[PDB]
């Protein structure tokens, strides 16, 4: 069920589970066997923060810095820590705007890229016209009955 | 999806079976096509003609002789062993209700998905009137694939012996629009589902093209820039010819 | 609200328009709408800064018969523009 | 003399495709049509003989397979008798060998109007199909020796050697002929379908070109820069003109998308 | 900035780094200017050899 929550993650119930139910988290039996509470939780919070940051880059255009602290539950310095790390790794592309206290998650599109998708849209409309063109004759049998 | 490619030998054969048979009284001429449908591009290298008679007032009465199926198979295997029956064609663009019943006759002989070929003998359309449909599970629906012409020296050469851009495309767009205009008018007279579902997606995917006009002119002037240096080079071809012709004039006077 | 705000090219919505219908603050607007967007019902997104919501066209919008008479005249407009521009390309 | 032999447009593509498929073995097939007196040979439909490894011999003709197929053609709308057969000769010209003439003599007693056609699907790919016919002697205008084949015009004898040696003297087993094709107003537009389906295919070339539009014009301009320096070291024009002509057509098509 | 390692522009008054760095576009000016410059030498050789 958490797999379907990757894109829909609101981080509402994630800190609830991390503070309450940890059946496979801090206690391992049939796989690792367990080591320490800080070993499994070190990379655990790093990925959960990455779960929302990937959705924001593919969904939200821009978000204020005050709103990022309410979701990720971090401070001003801790919020930009995980964001800047994903930029250097070639994963998330975002422009943090300090004066506006926002972050621009929309990737810049050149003049050729905007006209590229426009050519696919024109070819897509011709596919719908082609589909509708053959549905008139097919459904005509029921009309002329 | 897949593609349909037909040599002009098959196209001309299906169009010549109407005049030779002398079919009249608004009837149809059914024939079989041969080729290989296993690949992604269906190639029809052969075609034939079979007698077909069906009542106009009764759609539940149809007859097809199966001897021609077994006779052409024994004839082709003794000549071309690479040709098998991939389906059949009809004599007109308009689809009838018997397409599902004819599909059950060749399902036992054909080893693959039967290919439904549609050829217009009247040629009242624009461009290529030939249509190609594929019957799949819906009960059964017909998926249409684009039809092309095979490029080979065994067919197109004989076409060149017998016979010897956007303006045509704009006339083809009017044919698709008039089909939707008559479909909406005739629908209101019969009342006061798949067409209406795909119709609203066309409008929302040319008022919307005006938002990218600011970014459209970005690459439009590049064409003029490419044409500016294109016209300048054209002078070097004409001026050199003037210099070449000027030297020819001096050779004729001295001679 | 999508079909109400739609005029020609603008499907854009704001937070106040949604907050009146759903009777929820701006926090619950981005929570509920994004869930329906992630399911594939809408291609658009939500801008929390400028208080603007961009929505694309995905839903086929069934229960027709209101727009059939309206879209019929729209196809005539497309049929006229192509015919007028088509005749100009023949002479010139 | 010269004789005009009319052949339907549907028979040309069938005889071409049959002989071109197999390059070797020199395949063979029958024909159907009518006649007008002795001076006209009409061909409507053609028949395909079964394959054999004997290379058109006296044993390669099956009367059992021939009799069964003609009964089915009469019900498909073919009322015409057999006007002859065609024989492919890949790599050579139009001529008859000692085996082809002896095989042709076997059908003189059956149908004296049979016509032996020599087609070359190999060398006919230049746009002009090289084909010639050879008709048997049914007489009735002839008896011993007379002058058939009115309407003498257009091409000449050609062939190779022995066939043009004796024309009026011995007309029995071989003489030259000509090939003509009849067309109608409806059959003309049947092959004109090569040029909204093609409207979408026309935009497919410009769809992928929008990504490379920066790299497409860059490679053309840099190519013209090297061709320009070629004329500076002369003291050429053909290489520069052909390169610029391809760039002019590509810019007009891009405007058509708008 | 002056060494072209990272393209940027600073702000002394408000103490900020404004968006500066942007890529270039070829086959527009430099490719056209060098092409016309080479064609200008061709025209000079046309009138010289015409007399």
């Amino acid at each position: 069920s958490l797999v379907k929550l990757f894109t829909t993650n609101e981080l509402m119930r994630w800190p609830i589970v991390q503070k309450t139910y940890e059946p496979v988290l801090n206690e391992d039996d049939l796989a690792f066997g367990g080591e320490a509470n800080k070993h499994h939780w070190e990379d655990l919070q790093k990925r959960v923060i990455e779960h929302n940051l990937r959705v924001i880059s593919e969904y939200y255009s821009r978000i204020t810095l005050l709103r990022l602290n309410e979701l990720l539950d971090l401070t001003e310095s801790q919020t930009e820590t995980y964001i800047s790390d994903l930029v250097n790794q070639g994963i998330i592309y975002a422009k943090v705007n300090r004066p506006a206290k926002i972050v621009n998650f929309e990737k810049p599109k050149n003049s050729s890229q905007l006209l590229n998708e426009w050519s696919h849209n024109v070819d897509e409309l011709l596919e719908h016209i082609e589909t509708i063109g053959h549905l008139i004759t097919k459904e005509e049998i029921m009309h002329g009955l | 999806h897949e593609k349909v490619t037909i040599a002009p030998l098959v196209l001309l054969s299906a169009l010549d079976h109407y005049e030779r048979t002398q079919t009249k009284e608004n009837k149809r001429c059914v024939g079989v096509i041969l080729g290989d449908a296993n690949s992604s591009t269906i190639r029809v290298t052969n075609s034939f003609a079979l007698p077909f008679e069906e009542d106009e007032k009764n759609s539940d009465v149809w007859f097809l002789d199966h001897n021609y199926i077994e006779n052409m198979n024994e004839m082709c295997k003794k000549i071309n062993a690479k040709e098998k029956l991939i389906g059949w064609y009809h004599s007109g663009p308009k689809l009838r209700a018997s397409d599902l019943k004819i599909n059950e006759l060749f399902k036992k002989y054909t080893q693959n998905n039967p290919l439904l070929l549609i050829v217009d003998v009247k040629q009242q359309g624009v461009g290529l009137p030939t249509d190609a449909y594929v019957a799949i599970e819906q009960e059964k629906t017909f998926l249409h694939l684009p039809c092309t012409i095979e490029a080979e020296e065994a067919e197109e050469i004989g076409v060149e012996h017998l016979l010897r851009i956007r303006l045509t495309n704009q006339l083809k767009s009017l044919k698709g629009l008039q089909s939707k205009l008559k479909d909406v008018v005739e629908y209101l007279d019969k009342v006061i589902h798949t067409i209406l579902g795909k119709l609203q997606d066309v409008f929302n995917l040319n008022n919307l093209q005006k938002a990218l006009t600011v970014k459209t002119n970005d690459e439009l002037m590049v064409i003029y820039i490419s044409n500016l240096v294109r016209s300048i080079i054209a002078f070097d071809d004409l001026i050199e010819n003037k210099i070449q012709n000027k030297k020819i004039q001096e050779q004729r006077v001295k001679d | 609200l999508i079909e109400t705000v739609f005029v020609k090219n603008i499907r854009m919505l704001s937070f106040e328009d949604i907050s009146k219908a759903t009777h929820l603050p701006k926090d619950n607007v981005e929570h509920l709408v994004m869930r329906a967007i992630s399911l594939g019902l809408l291609k658009g997104s939500i801008d929390q800064v400028n208080e603007l919501v961009t929505i694309s066209w995905v839903q086929p919008r069934i229960i027709s018969g209101d727009q059939i008479t309206k879209m019929k005249d729209r196809l005539v407009e497309w049929n006229d523009q192509v015919e007028k521009l088509g005749k100009k390309m023949e002479a010139r | 003399t010269k004789e005009t032999v009319y052949i339907s447009s549907i028979a040309l593509l069938k005889m071409l495709k049959h002989g071109r498929a197999g390059v070797p073995m020199e395949v063979m097939g029958l024909m159907l049509g009518e006649f007008v007196d002795d001076y006209t040979v009409n061909v409507v439909d053609v028949f395909a003989m079964p394959q054999s490894g004997t290379g058109v011999s006296v044993e390669a003709v099956d009367d059992v397979f021939q009799a069964k197929m003609m009964d089915m053609l009469k019900q498909t709308g073919r009322d015409q008798m057999v006007v002859g057969w065609y024989h492919s000769h890949p790599g050579f010209g139009c001529w008859l060998s000692s085996v082809d003439v002896n095989t042709q003599k076997s059908f003189e007693q059956l149908n004296s109007r049979a016509v032996a056609v020599v087609v070359d699907p190999i060398q006919s790919v230049k746009g002009k199909v090289v084909i010639d016919a050879f008709r048997l002697i049914d007489t009735g205008a002839l008896i011993n020796n007379l002058e058939p084949r009115q309407t003498t015009s257009n091409t000449g004898l050609l062939n190779k050697a022995n066939i043009q040696a004796l024309i009026h003297g011995l007309n029995r087993h071989y003489y030259s002929l000509n090939i003509d094709y009849h067309k109608t107003a409806k059959e003309t537009k049947m092959l004109m379908n090569l040029h909204y389906e093609e409207k979408e295919e026309s935009n497919l070339a410009a769809t992928k070109s929008m990504v490379k539009i920066a790299e497409q014009y860059s490679k053309r301009i840099e190519e013209e820069k090297e061709l320009t320096e070629e004329e500076l070291k002369t003291r050429p024009k053909k290489h520069l003109s052909e390169t610029a002509d391809e760039t002019l057509e590509n810019n007009i098509v891009s405007v058509l998308t708008a | 900035i002056l060494d072209k390692i990272f393209y940027g522009v600073l702000d002394q008054g408000n103490g900020w780094l404004y968006v500066y760095e942007t890529p270039n576009q070829d086959a527009t000016y430099d490719s056209a200017l060098e092409l016309v410059g080479q064609l200008n030498k061709v025209v000079d050789q046309l009138f010289e050899k015409a007399s």
